[PDB]
RNA sequence: CACCAUGUUCAA
RNA sequence: GAUUGAAAAUCCCCA
RNA sequence: CAGAGGUGAAAUUCUUAGACCGCACCAAGACGAACUACAGCGAAGGCAUUCUUCAAGGAUACCUUCCUCAAUCAAGAACCAA
RNA sequence: AGUGGUAAUGCGAAACACUUGCCAGGUAACAAAUCAAUCCUCCCACGGUGAGCUUUCUUUUCACCAUAAUCCACCUUGGGCCUUUUUACUUCGCGUUGUUCGGAGCGGGGGCUCAAGAUUGAAAAAUGCAGCUCUGUACUGUCAUUUGUGAGUUCUGCGCAUUAAAGCAAAAACCUGGGGUGU
RNA sequence: CGACGUCGCUUUUUGAUCCUUCGAUGUCGGCUCUUCCUAACCUAGCGCCGCAGAAGACGCUAAGGGUUGGAUUGUUCACC
RNA sequence: GCACCGUCUAGGUUUGGGAGUCCCCUGUGGGUACCCAACCGUGCUGUAAACUGAACCAACGGGAUUGCAGUUCCGGAGUCUUGUUUCGAGACAUCUGCCAGAUGGGGAGUUUGGCUG
RNA sequence: CGGGUAAACGGCGGGAGUAACUAUGACUCUCUUAAGGUAGCCAAAUGCCUCGUCUUCCAAUUAGAGACGCGCAUGAAUGGAUUAAUGAGAUUCCCUCUGUCCCGAGUUACUAUCUAGCGAAACGACAGUCAAGGGAACGGACUUGAAGGGCUAAGCGGGGA
RNA sequence: CCCAACUGCAGACCGUACUCAUCACCGCAUCAGGUCCCCAAGCAUAGAAUGCUCUGGUACAUAGAGAAAGGUACACUCAGGGAAGUCGGCAAAAUAGAUGCGUAAGUUCGCAAGAAGCAUUGGCUCUGAGGGCAAACCACAAAUUGCCAACUCAGAACUGCUUACGGCGGGGAAUCCAACUGUAUAAUUAAAACAUAGGUUUGU
RNA sequence: CACGAGUUGUUCGGAAACUGAGCACAACGUUAUAUCGUUUUGUUAGGAAAGUGAAGGUGUGUCGGCGGGACUGGCCAUAACUGAAAAGGGGCAACAGAGAACCUGGGAUUAUAUUCCAAAAAGAAAUUGCAUGUGGGA
RNA sequence: CGGGGAAACCCAGGUGGAGGCCUGUAGCGAUGCUGACGUGCAAAUCGCUCGUAUGAUUUGGGUAUCGGAGCGAAAGACUCA
């Protein structure tokens, strides 16, 4: 046999991201000693589009805390964002779409984005187009703050994580039909070379094991163990269940009972 | 004098793609190409410039919004949210 | 509150 | 013929 | 701790891997009991916890205004439980 | 140790000078279609020089009629802006071929500025080309000495500028300012 | 014409066999073209009949000459 | 047991004490309204709806060598370190090696009788 | 061992009787599965029988179309059915058109053909007229007969298995 | 020491011929194959279609003689019939531009559609229409007066055809398959295969 | 085939001297063995990779100002003691991207020319680097 | 810009220049003749004809990914006949 498609891809080579003409990563400014204390104003320059990212990107200009300079961070504007609003991030910034605000000074019920997964991790949470978490609940004797996640699933960080007031920009993105195989190809020419999509049952058996026969089908049950090695492990991985889903969607992921 | 009798912006496309995807991509495409009010400067001239990103033609301001219109009746719902959490405070 | 289905055609 | 008020029905190639 | 459920009687079902039952909670989606009436409101369909709000609507009151501007209706329009 | 203009913004012979201590912007730096379109090309009229044809026609046919950079001085078109008038939109006006625009300042008057040209000279006839004259010279005197509301042409007007779930490289180098120095 | 039986011929069918060919003999049908065979369809003669005539059956000598156009099917074949 | 290491504060509230409105003309310019203690607070000069200003290379005040300029330091800009850059986790695995097992056509090697009209 | 899961792989029955002519079987009995093929669709690019049967198309159709369904062995994201537009895709008929054909004829350029110059390859046991006979069962050599004067040019595809 | 207008001196290194192809590169070769960029005239015409032409380039690609059969062709024609040929309309024929009229079933309302069909077209001599430019607070027929460029369209009379360069769709009624545009076995398979948007499921 | 000749640049192309998809020296780690890996998401390496230098103190020279060529507050250059500030080593990769100061005329060739032309350079320019003098300031 | 209408809205003329839209060059391909050639011009070419030709378009240079591996809109295609 031949390695399969899927294996081939963890090689790098031509299927990494086409990473020219993005403007960088989106990021909040560091968690040093303004914001952990006071809070530190910016004002919103630009919001601009980074090929393969639906979301919006804002340019926010910020004085250095030590040095006569600017900064101009650059992170995902949030729906609403403008040029000219003032972006307040600290511990005594208010409560406004745009801030950034330690999590634990945030009230219960309220709707965030660009979420730290831990403190000063600077947002890795809620940041796709259209995304937010929402605040479940705080914990002052342990410190920590849940969420609910934009997949559903339920997620305790510490209340000095950061988070960003409002939902991601550019949401409604996945509402409009394609209607053009052209159109696709325009949307992965940003992203990466993972574009047009061969079915394994089109290949031969010598390049996945979905491959050959008189007619065109799998021969074997197509739900694969988790524990299977790369080259074998193809078709639906470890599936819990398969089938149309009836009454109800429930949460993917794997099962945390925390 | 009217050109189509339903198609509107659509009969670009002929007899490709299916009616109701069609019409289901038209709604947003009329919205995405429309005017939209701006609160600023109490214009009808907000566009899209870009998925997620609407420039005012009158006042030049540039909002991050929405991916085919200038806001989402989610952002509406999470603006009153925040603006009534911030006078519970 | 277990289970009760049916009655050939005219005409007294 | 039995019964009936009269009847039905019933009985007495290769490639 | 040994049954529970369900029925005319049963069985499908749940249960020592602790069901049913008991207490205080948590989550989520519906619903707004009794009060509820030969009672109210709405053009009909319909409408029932509280608080804060946004436009209405009828009736009543008037020594206000006005001056026939009305009634009913093919076509056409809007609404319409499940 | 700059200076004028109500303003848009103007002024250069060397104090309007130094700034890689530092800071901030700009140039470099990118983009459809429609419509106008540059240098040049082609075609028409116009007039010279030579050549072709001329039983018969043809005030005819053909060729040519060129001005490189670098500079000086300073009417047309398009854009941005300033000042003035704003009683500019009550059952409105300006403008494009074209999907616009205006009390967040339209139109009219008068101005400032930018981008393309046009024009004036210096360069520059002393050059180039053709014809022709005379005397054996690759000799020598001399004469010729522009019009188009035509058709093309992407230079340009032209971008926060194209379909877009597509939104269209970067840097060196350079420019200007903010501060400060001069003080 | 010929049951029950019985004796043959033919190689225009299939089968049986594996002698020749696996350092290869191009494997179906049609088209085209020539020639040969006779167990004779037509054509030339001749017997015989349950041969009146007409139309036919059977048989003899004879292969000189002739033996088609089309629909469906790749078809040979089949059918119209 | 006692003492030493061991020291200070924005702001908020309430307890004691001392001690200095004026020029020019109704208006303008300049300036004064303090210090300490106790409790809370914990390092705290700015924002509580958002539409685009500017911030550097110290002013100033003290202690020594009237006012002024020099050379020093010290404040302005708190002090300290049984020490960890900070945060999160934490003696488990999200870690490292070994031993042991299960799974494992993802992959390797090999095999897949004979007689036979 | 105990649960879940088919838009996971996949799977989705047989026999007997029965209605006042006859036939047919709404109906009934019985054996049995994890479930016994539902909505649809079809002699379909899927039907062995098969050139199925009916209708239509032609003078005549193993073809085409429309129906029928005992479906050797149709069938639902192993996707079922339908489908305007589109297609160098597979099929049938009609109009137009014609040398495709009845049935062949004439013309042209370049060849072949002849010449000047130049000048190969494949192939080559030896060779090269037939009939029959035997033979390794299909001879150019052998047996017996019949032919055969020698050397050349252009063709030709019977043989040289 | 900083400037302005001059001026004086000095401005190093490598590449530079020729070719870029029906002979200069690759394919064994001066091979009808392959090979990126710039400049691109006149006429007809919608024109970078196609035909011919000034400038530039060329007659280089073995030739001569010359109606045998049979061939090849980026060559034709054929009376009467018209697919009877053939597995099969293969091949060929046919349709043809522009303008006006007219156009069925079906349909996702966009199409189907150039559906199908009918008619006109030359030459010549005229007529009409479509403009630019310039000029003496009311209202004022500059609602006329001159001069002029570059073209198009329409309508008439007369007079022709041998239907006559090039270039340029045949059409209709249905069945099967794939939605469509695309991709794809370089050198026998271009399709119904792959892709596609859409739909669903899985892991996180 | 033989012999003899031809390619002339301050401005044209490249380089000196930009970054791009990328490459991988150092550094570190790995491997029995480096002939392996990391090395642009602002960016090497547990990582001390800056030799550069603002304001100053010390001498020389060029100056403006006062007082009596020199003498002191003040300016600017020249060498030396410190010492603000600068985080992220060294390079390659575009002859179509960025960048780039020259144009015509010619009788100047058998062949090279925006490359050759010499005092009437046929000539007209542009742009560098150092200098002198003139003039204006310090 | 007109024409209807009580209203909601509808009808007609022009302007405009959209499309993995159509005809058709260059370009990029390769259907049929099962044509030519088949010791060829050619170890895949030639002719007519044909697909497409504003896009999932064609192309230069540079750069990146290979040998039980690379790459593949998937033909076991392609990785110097
Ligand atoms: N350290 C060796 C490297 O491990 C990598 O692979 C390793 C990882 O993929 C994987 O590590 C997993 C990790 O994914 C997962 N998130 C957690 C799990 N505990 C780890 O497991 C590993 O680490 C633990 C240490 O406690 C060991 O006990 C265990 O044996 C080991 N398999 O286990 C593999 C074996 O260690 C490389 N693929 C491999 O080539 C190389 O050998
Ligand atoms: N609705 C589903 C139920 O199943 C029934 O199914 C019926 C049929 O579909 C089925 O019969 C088979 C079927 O299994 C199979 N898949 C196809 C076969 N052709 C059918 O056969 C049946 O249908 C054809 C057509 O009319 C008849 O000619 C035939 O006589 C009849 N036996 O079995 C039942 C026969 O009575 C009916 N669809 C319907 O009446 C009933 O409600
Ligand atoms: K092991
Ligand atoms: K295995
Ligand atoms: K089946
Ligand atoms: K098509
Ligand atoms: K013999
Ligand atoms: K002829
Ligand atoms: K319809
Ligand atoms: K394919
Ligand atoms: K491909
Ligand atoms: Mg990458
Ligand atoms: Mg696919
Ligand atoms: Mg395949
Ligand atoms: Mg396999
Ligand atoms: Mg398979
Ligand atoms: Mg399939
Ligand atoms: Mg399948
Ligand atoms: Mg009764
Ligand atoms: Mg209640
Ligand atoms: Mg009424
Ligand atoms: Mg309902
Ligand atoms: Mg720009
Ligand atoms: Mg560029
Ligand atoms: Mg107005
Ligand atoms: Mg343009
Ligand atoms: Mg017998
Ligand atoms: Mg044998
Ligand atoms: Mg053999
Ligand atoms: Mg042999
Ligand atoms: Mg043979
Ligand atoms: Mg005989
Ligand atoms: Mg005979
Ligand atoms: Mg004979
Ligand atoms: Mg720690
Ligand atoms: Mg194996
Ligand atoms: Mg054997
Ligand atoms: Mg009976
Ligand atoms: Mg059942
Ligand atoms: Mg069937
Ligand atoms: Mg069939
Ligand atoms: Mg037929
Ligand atoms: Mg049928
Ligand atoms: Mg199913
Ligand atoms: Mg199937
Ligand atoms: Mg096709
Ligand atoms: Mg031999
Ligand atoms: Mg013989
Ligand atoms: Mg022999
Ligand atoms: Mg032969
Ligand atoms: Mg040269
Ligand atoms: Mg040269
Ligand atoms: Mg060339
Ligand atoms: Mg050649
Ligand atoms: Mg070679
Ligand atoms: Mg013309
Ligand atoms: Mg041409
Ligand atoms: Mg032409
Ligand atoms: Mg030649
Ligand atoms: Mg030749
Ligand atoms: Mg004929
Ligand atoms: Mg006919
Ligand atoms: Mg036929
Ligand atoms: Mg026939
Ligand atoms: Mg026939
Ligand atoms: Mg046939
Ligand atoms: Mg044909
Ligand atoms: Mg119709
Ligand atoms: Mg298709
Ligand atoms: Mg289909
Ligand atoms: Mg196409
Ligand atoms: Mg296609
Ligand atoms: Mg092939
Ligand atoms: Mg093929
Ligand atoms: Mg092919
Ligand atoms: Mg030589
Ligand atoms: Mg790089
Ligand atoms: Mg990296
Ligand atoms: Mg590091
Ligand atoms: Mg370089
Ligand atoms: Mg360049
Ligand atoms: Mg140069
Ligand atoms: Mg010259
Ligand atoms: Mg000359
Ligand atoms: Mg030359
Ligand atoms: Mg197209
Ligand atoms: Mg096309
Ligand atoms: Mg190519
Ligand atoms: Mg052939
Ligand atoms: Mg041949
Ligand atoms: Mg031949
Ligand atoms: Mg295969
Ligand atoms: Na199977
Ligand atoms: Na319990
Ligand atoms: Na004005
Ligand atoms: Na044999
Ligand atoms: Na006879
Ligand atoms: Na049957
Ligand atoms: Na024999
Ligand atoms: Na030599
Ligand atoms: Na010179
Ligand atoms: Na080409
Ligand atoms: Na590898
Ligand atoms: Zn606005």
């Amino acid at each position: 046999g031949k390695t399969v498609l899927s294996c081939r891809k963890g090689n790098g080579s031509v299927y990494q991201v086409h990473g020219h003409k993005r403007l960088g990563p989106a990021k909040l400014r560091i968690l040093d000693y303004a914001e952990r204390h006071g809070y530190m104003r910016g004002v919103v320059k630009s919001i601009e589009h980074e090929a393969g990212r639906g979301a919006a990107l804002a340019r926010v200009e910020f004085r250095h805390p030590y040095k006569f300079r600017r900064v101009k961070e650059l992170m995902v504007a949030p729906e609403g964002m403008f040029t000219g609003q003032s972006v307040f991030c600290g511990q005594k910034a208010p409560l406004a779409i745009g801030n950034v605000l330690p999590l634990g000074q945030i009230t219960e019920g309220c709707i965030v984005c660009n979420v730290e997964a831990k403190p000063g991790d600077r947002g890795t949470l809620a940041r796709a187009s259209g995304d937010y978490c929402i605040i479940i609940s705080h914990n002052h004797e342990t410190g920590r703050t849940r969420l609910k996640l934009p997949s559903g699933q339920k997620k305790s960080v510490p209340s000095t994580s950061r988070a960003m007031i409002g939902i991601i920009s550019g949401g409604g993105r996945i509402e409009k039909p394609v209607l053009k195989a052209g159109n696709s190809f325009y949307r992965f020419r940003g992203k990466r070379n993972c574009w047009p999509k061969v079915r394994g049952v089109a290949r031969n058996p010598v390049e996945h094991p979905h491959g050959g026969g008189n007619h065109q089908h799998i021969g074997h049950p197509s739900t694969v163990s988790r524990h299977s090695p790369p080259g074998q492990k193809v078709g639906l991985i470890a599936a819990r269940r398969t089938g149309r889903i009836r009454g109800g969607k429930a949460v993917k992921g794997a099962w945390h009972p925390e | 004098a009217k050109r189509t009798v339903k198609m509107g912006v659509m009969g670009r496309y002929g007899t490709r793609y299916g009616a109701n995807p069609r019409k289901r991509a038209k709604k947003l495409e009329v919205s995405q190409h429309a005017k939209h009010f701006c609160s600023f400067c109490g214009k009808f001239a907000f566009r899209r410039k870009a998925v997620g990103i609407w420039r005012c033609d009158g006042c030049s301001k540039t909002v991050a919004g929405g991916a085919y219109t200038l806001s989402t009746p989610n952002n509406s719902t999470v603006r009153s949210t925040v603006r009534r959490l911030r006078e519970l405070a």
